[PDB]
């Protein structure tokens, strides 16, 4: 049991690290939503009247 | 003269598959119509 054990998870640590210091810098900008339309309707049978 | 009717019977289902819109329920505008009228004084 030496330092060599916790490779695997200085690996782990590492690459959070990584992801997260990256996200930071990491330029954002919005996007135009151009998909807004109603166009979910639903169908079926009629429930025609008898007489 | 036994089959004579069979055959009406078919008919009468397969024509009742065709399916065929019903207005029964639906209805449209409308206006009243002017009726003749002479007036004077």
């Amino acid at each position: 049991m030496a330092s060599t054990t916790r490779l695997v998870n200085d690996r782990k640590q590492l690459e959070q690290q990584v992801k997260d210091d990256a996200r930071i810098l990491a330029d954002a900008r919005g996007l135009n939503i151009t998909t807004v339309a109603n166009d979910s309707a639903t169908g079926g049978q009629a429930i025609r009247n008898v007489g | 003269l036994d089959n004579v009717i069979k055959q009406i019977e078919a008919l009468s289902v397969i024509v009742n598959r065709s399916e065929k819109a019903d207005d029964a329920q639906i209805l449209g505008p409308n206006t009243y119509k002017q009726l003749l009228e002479h007036l004077f004084s």
